[PDB]
């Protein structure tokens, strides 16, 4: 049953929360300075491994905690609730940033992450569903592609308009519950068993710890679903307004299963469109889209 | 005219409470980046205006005392210059405002 | 289509006159919104009256009236009409300012005359293309 | 602060990109 | 009228591993032509204060002055210790409660160096194991644990009034070597807040 | 006179059990003597209640009336103290839970008129009460479904009981 997979993958995940926390002996006070823009110059004391920036955030006022959705730690993007780990200088990235490049990525992962874990709990515990891999593709492509591998029972089966409508709600649904993205480094080997069963991740894990000199993968878990990450996410799913899932293309070569991309838009609650906007664009999403 | 009796403390308890009659919140505010004030949607921010405001004013009064006297204003054109700037050809025939402080970040 | 400023309509006009001179004097005044917008229609008029030339009679009256300070006279014809001589409109910009906090939390606003050599007036900017959803719209530009 | 604010079609809309909506709701008109 | 002076008349020089360590006590006997004069004025007025003796007196003054904070017992701790050391106790610790217990001590008290119309100072050698915990207002914890003990060394001095008839030893002042560890940090987080400019200035 | 508000903030709790959740941080704050209508600042009291120390200082900062400005004031002052002395870890994690105004001690003269006649003028002051208690202000109620509703009306027919009878 698909219930014991969640339940064993989300006691490792918390195995490993344990270990990192019984990893550090006591508080360790760390120095990090303020090099934002605003306010540049204050130094708070925190505790390693223990504060995150949100806390920094709530420390200031709660203006920071709602525009920002990222951290530069010593020019690097850090997650709002990524704990932090020494002395740095930390900056706060906003959505109306000058080069919103960096935080363009982590929403289109973190869509693409949302979109996989509607997937596998749309369909009946019956069938079996196999996530392979969630393609990069640019934002200029218009939408964002989710490739999952079905069962050869539902070769014949199609989404309709009412189907598609599901998975939108499901999508709404974890918006409306609003879960805040967890991020565990994990080591291959840990990893590997947390996802043995889907062969596809499976190389997907193995390619991100051979491109690092050690094990650690980084991981990210929506409530009970878990996934592997290219880079950082957003802080929480509450994030999104509009959201969408604007058709699904079957790839030809599909024999040994039947592998689909999956075509979404969404847009976080500080951009919001206009009604006949929303429509053009997603009818623009409707496309195949090709990584270039 | 006097009312016909003394108006209860609670009817006037609800006039007064009426959500008509009480405060409306605003939901148009924004925040200046280049202050970090806040500041309205259609509404300039006023931390940064102080700083060219009061500016203005030192500059106008370089002109005062460089002018000397009422109804002096020039028939050409004008233009200011700080510290380490120095007049170029086509500030030739152009009134010329020094300043002892340096070229301003925000001013070009 | 007309305001009703002063304590009457020739205080009006020499409300009008006042305002119309110190701009000049200065090229950028603070005003009450309601104020500055009545006198923005008649600073535009002017300018074409300068660009008319110096020669023409109704505009020498015209200026000799408006503008008290016979100095600002050779300034009009030398500096505000050969300044906008390429330019067929739009010579004042007026934009908001926080309203004053003299008690009676009047409505503000600036107007400017452009070309000035004032310092540059916070003007505000909009949003940059390399905004998620400036990239989006962007990308169905170019696929058109 | 998590709170509603006033947002308006062209709040967002860079000038390249507002030409090119009203070109676009001209070509749908027709 | 001053019982106390503020400051000690010659600052003792604490050596480095005096932790670890008959030996430091020669160093005394080797030392008393610096102290012994001045030992001989306090026995003047007492004719009893020996050197060996008196830590066990000076210790619990120590321990029970420590004791007064817990029950916030200022009148009996202000018999304990001079005026100068009573407001630097218990000042900070107002609106707070604490628990403090003393652990046995690591070593024995030893007088170190002594000093002195006439006033005399007398620095004490304690390391001591104690526990500490400090609670809010609310009664929320914020510094301390409850159950830890922390072995600390420090120099105590205590301070009588030899002319006067009715002076007695009372603790006041502690002086701290520098080789000693440093204190626990609190377990709240703090900000340091940025440089303040005017309007017209920029950040630098 | 009394001063009560200002001995709720002197109250001291004891120590807290280590099975007990950490207590929220209350601090009681007052402004004795305002030359402002009591009425007229209660407005201003009433629409801020249960708003965030932020969202409260916002809308204060862009508000007309005179109170509005003391009431910032106020509060600028009771979260310096809160941090300062009741031991307040983040600025922004604070919450209007109470506000309201009181009378205050007024001065008495008379009122000369053009026409011969008198009156009584009086100098208003008054009084300003504000707890804020450390957190995020509680969520907003929701209102109730239909789906409530019935319930509730069923359960009531439900608990109707006979009446005068064996
Ligand atoms: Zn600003």
């Amino acid at each position: 049953s698909p219930t014991e997979l969640t339940e064993m993958r989300n006691d490792l995940f918390n195995r490993e929360k344990s270990r990192q926390l019984s990893l550090t002996p006591r508080t360790e006070k760390i120095e990090v300075k303020h090099v934002g823009k605003t306010d540049p110059g204050t130094v708070f004391v925190m505790n390693k491994n223990i504060s995150t920036p949100y806390s920094c955030a709530m420390h200031l006022s709660e203006w920071y905690c709602s525009k920002s959705i990222l951290a530069l730690v010593d020019g690097q993007p850090w997650d709002m609730y990524k704990p932090l780990t020494k002395s740095c200088e930390i900056k706060f990235l906003t959505f109306k940033d000058p080069d919103p490049k960096e935080v363009n990525k982590a929403y289109w992962r973190s869509c693409a992450m949302m979109l996989g874990c509607v997937i596998e709990r749309a369909f009946k515990d019956d069938y079996v569903v196999s996530l392979v891999r969630a393609p990069e593709v640019p934002v200029i492509a218009g939408a964002f592609c989710y490739d999952v591998t079905l069962d050869k029972r539902l070769d014949e089966w199609m989404p309709t308009k009412e189907n598609l409508r599901s998975f939108t709600k499901d999508a709404h649904a974890l918006i409306y519950r609003d879960l805040p993205f967890e991020t565990l480094d994990v080591d291959a080997r840990v990893a590997l068993e947390i996802f043995q069963h889907n062969k596809y991740k499976v190389d997907f894990i193995e390619e991100k710890a051979s491109q690092n000199p050690e094990r650690i993968v980084k991981l990210h878990r929506i409530g009970d679903f878990i996934d592997v990450s290219e880079g950082p996410l957003i802080p929480r799913t509450s994030v999104c307004f509009q959201y969408e899932v604007s058709a699904v293309h079957n790839l030809n070569p599909s024999q040994p299963n039947l592998i689909r991309r999956f075509q979404g838009l969404s847009l976080p609650t500080h951009l919001r469109a206009q009604f006949t906007i929303w429509d053009k664009l997603v009818e623009r999403s409707r496309k195949m889209v090709t990584e270039d | 005219a006097a009312p016909k009796n003394r108006r209860t403390i609670e009817v006037n308890r609800c006039r007064r409470r009426n959500p008509q009659k009480l405060i409306k919140i605003k939901n148009n505010i924004d925040i200046c980046p280049e202050c970090g004030h806040l500041k309205q949607k259609h509404v300039l921010c006023g931390y940064c205006y102080e700083k060219v405001r009061q500016e203005t004013t030192k500059i106008r009064q370089q002109i005062g005392a460089q002018e000397g006297g009422p109804f002096r204003a020039p028939s050409v054109e004008t233009m200011v210059l700080y510290t380490g700037e120095k007049p170029s050809e086509k500030d030739q025939g152009k009134r010329i405002v020094e300043r002892n402080i340096k070229r301003p970040s925000w001013f070009t | 289509v007309y305001r009703r400023l002063g304590l009457g309509p020739e205080s009006r006009i020499h409300l009008l006159r006042n305002l119309l001179t110190g701009l000049v004097r200065h090229e950028r005044i603070e005003a009450t919104w309601a104020r500055a917008d009545e006198m923005r229609g008649y600073a535009e008029k002017l300018i074409d009256y300068g660009k008319l030339g110096d020669t023409n009679e109704r505009a020498m009256r015209m200026a000799d009236f408006w503008l008290t300070e016979k100095d600002l006279i050779p300034k009009l014809f030398k500096v505000l009409a050969p300044r906008f001589q390429g330019q067929n409109g739009n010579y004042t910009r007026m934009l908001q300012i926080p309203n004053r906090k003299e008690q009676d939390r009047a409505k503000m606003a600036v107007i400017e005359y452009k070309g000035n050599y004032l310092p540059p007036l916070p003007l505000p900017h909009r949003d940059s293309n390399l905004t998620l959803l400036n990239q989006l719209l962007l990308g169905l530009q170019q696929d058109l | 602060l998590h709170s509603k604010s006033s947002t308006w079609w062209d709040e967002h809309l860079s000038e390249e990109n507002l030409s090119f909506v009203k070109q676009l709701v001209s070509d749908e008109n027709k | 009228h001053l019982a106390c002076t503020a400051g000690i008349f010659d600052p003792y020089v604490p050596p480095e591993g005096d932790a670890r360590m008959l030996t430091q006590r020669t160093e005394r006997l080797r030392k008393n032509a610096a102290s012994q004069l001045a030992i001989r004025k306090i026995r003047e007025f007492d004719a009893n204060f020996k050197t060996k003796d008196f830590p066990e007196k000076a210790k619990d003054i120590f321990i029970e002055a420590h004791l007064c904070l817990n029950n916030s017992d200022h009148d009996r701790l202000h018999t304990l210790v001079t005026e100068h050391c009573f407001p630097d106790m218990v000042w900070d610790l107002k609106y707070k409660t604490v628990r403090w217990g003393f652990v046995e001590s690591l070593e024995p008290a030893q007088v170190v160096h002594v000093r002195c119309n006439m006033y005399g100072q007398v620095t004490v050698r304690l390391h001591t194991r104690q526990t500490l915990a400090i609670y809010d207002r609310f009664g929320r914890l914020m510094y301390g644990q409850e159950d830890v003990p922390k072995d600390v060394l420090e120099y105590v001095v205590f301070e009588r009034h030899l002319m006067n008839p009715y002076g007695s030893w009372r603790m006041h002042a502690k002086i701290v070597p520098a080789w000693a560890p440093p204190k626990q940090p609190i377990l709240k987080t703090l900000m340091i807040p940025g440089p303040q400019l005017k309007p017209w200035e920029e950040y630098e | 006179i009394s001063r009560k508000w200002e001995k709720k903030n002197k109250i001291v709790y004891p120590p807290q059990l280590p099975g007990e959740p950490r207590r929220p941080a209350e601090i009681y704050h007052c402004r004795r003597q305002i030359k402002y209508s009591k009425d007229k600042m209660w407005y201003l009291a009433k629409m801020i209640r249960g708003m965030s120390i932020d969202q409260a200082l916002a809308q204060l900062e862009f508000n007309d009336k005179k109170g509005a400005q003391i009431i910032k004031e106020v509060l600028l002052e009771a979260q310096d103290m809160a941090v300062r002395d009741h031991n307040v870890e983040f600025r922004s994690n604070l919450h209007i839970a109470e506000s309201t105004s009181g009378r205050g001690q007024c001065l008495k003269r008379i009122r000369y008129h053009g026409r011969g006649r008198f009156g009584i003028m009086e100098k208003v002051y008054c009084h300003y009460f504000v707890k804020l208690v450390e957190g995020p202000p509680p969520p907003p109620e929701v209102p109730k479904t239909a789906v409530d509703h019935a319930k509730d009306y069923i359960q009531q027919l439900r608990s109707r009981t006979i009446i005068h009878t064996l």
